[PDB]
RNA sequence: GUUAAUGUAGCUUAAUACAAAGCAAAGCACUGAAAAUGCUUAGAUGGAUAUCCCAUAAACA
């Protein structure tokens, strides 16, 4: 059997929508009492303005969340895949998950693996194979080599359907936000 | 037998009321999701202007539960509050 | 002092705010269950293929 | 299509009678927090009969 591991990376949305003006006037009111009752170079809000086409760059979007999606090549297949790597029984899922972070992306991205339990598994057969879909949280991401020759794409769910058609790959949305 | 440790959330915001409002709001998020909150301690002012930091203790998480919760907190972010997750001493 | 129209205008937005939040909470609760069900469903899938693999994973 | 599921609102075989009920659950107010407490918010027969039924989703296919 061919053992293959994959990682469904999650990128946080940096900035939420602006508050309504009706909230602002209330915010001003509470601020005034707050003082009375008180007891004793920045990055651009959106860094896509210059790029407009850098799907490769980690910062494809800042207002919304993103999920890494990397074109992968197998021995007999070449299809658009979620970050995929070959793993062994000795290595645990987090160890396989950690290897995916540096192997495929070769970057100093900041990720923490809190839960060893995997979120998704889908099998494609023609040779029996299975793909492991892990989940993790990103506080921040430092993606080196933005312009790689590979087709790595950071898209949460909008492009998941476009690039991952079959339910074995289009059902990743089930455990996605 | 291992379970998620108790991780304190230090809500730092220049506005005292906003941190308190968010601290109460996030706690309302916590109890609804069945998150136990043992304490709501308050840090001293960050004398330099000053800022106010309020603790919201969180005990008990799950792998799927943690992933969903943290994004919800980010979306819940009203204005100019810095989230923080740190393992309890 | 706020006028009755101002209170009526504010009364409406609180209803909208409450409606939005309750919808978010219901969606959030379903998200917890859906991911947990998928994660639990994910656990079963590999167990059939090889239980030995999870032995490292569960640690 | 064969087997098989699944078809009152988180839960219930509460109910088809005199009501689509009870329960879980929510917002705001009250300022350690929570709870308590007051005022309030959102809801369902996707559907029949005394098994078909279409929808849905699986092993057969």
């Amino acid at each position: 059997w061919r053992l293959s591991g994959a990682l469904c990376l999650q990128r946080p949305p940096l900035i939420t929508k602006a508050l309504t003006p009706l909230q602002e006037e209330m915010a001003g009111l509470l601020q005034q009492i707050e003082v009375e009752r008180s007891l004793y170079r920045p990055g651009a809000r959106e860094t896509e303005a210059d790029k407009k086409n850098d799907r490769t760059s980690l910062h494809r979007k800042l207002d919304r969340n993103l999920v890494l999606l990397v074109r992968e090549k197998l021995g007999d297949q070449d299809v658009w895949m979620l970050p995929q790597v070959e793993w062994q029984p000795g290595e645990t899922l987090r160890g396989t998950a950690e290897r995916i972070l540096a192997t495929l992306s070769e970057n100093n991205m900041e990720a923490k693996f809190l839960g060893n339990a995997p979120c998704g598994h889908y099998k494609f057969k023609f040779l029996g194979v299975k793909v492991f879909f892990f989940k993790a949280l990103l506080l921040t991401g430092d993606f080196v080599q933005a312009g790689k020759k590979s087709r790595h794409v950071w898209a949460s769910k909008e492009e998941l359907g476009d690039y991952l058609q079959p339910k074995y790959l289009a059902q990743v949305r089930r455990f996605l936000l | 037998d291992y379970e998620y440790g108790v991780l304190n959330i230090h809500l730092t915001a220049y506005d005292m009321s906003l941190a308190e409002s968010y601290a109460q709001y996030v706690h309302r998020l916590c109890n609804r999701l069945s998150i136990k909150v043992e304490e709501s301690y308050a840090m001293p002012t960050k004398t330099m202007l000053t800022t106010h930091e309020r603790v919201v203790q969180i005990s008990g998480l799950s792998a799927t539960f943690a992933e969903i919760f943290l994004e919800v907190l980010q979306s819940n972010l009203p204005e100019g509050v810095r989230l923080s997750v740190r393992e309890h001493t | 002092e706020h006028s009755p129209e101002e209170s009526e205008r504010r009364a409406l937005l609180l209803k909208r705010w409450a409606l939005f939040k309750q919808q978010e909470h219901e969606m959030e609760r379903d998200a917890i269950r859906s991911m947990l069900e998928a994660q639990q469903e994910a656990l079963e899938e590999l167990k059939l293929e090889s239980a030995e693999l999870y032995a490292e994973a569960i640690k």
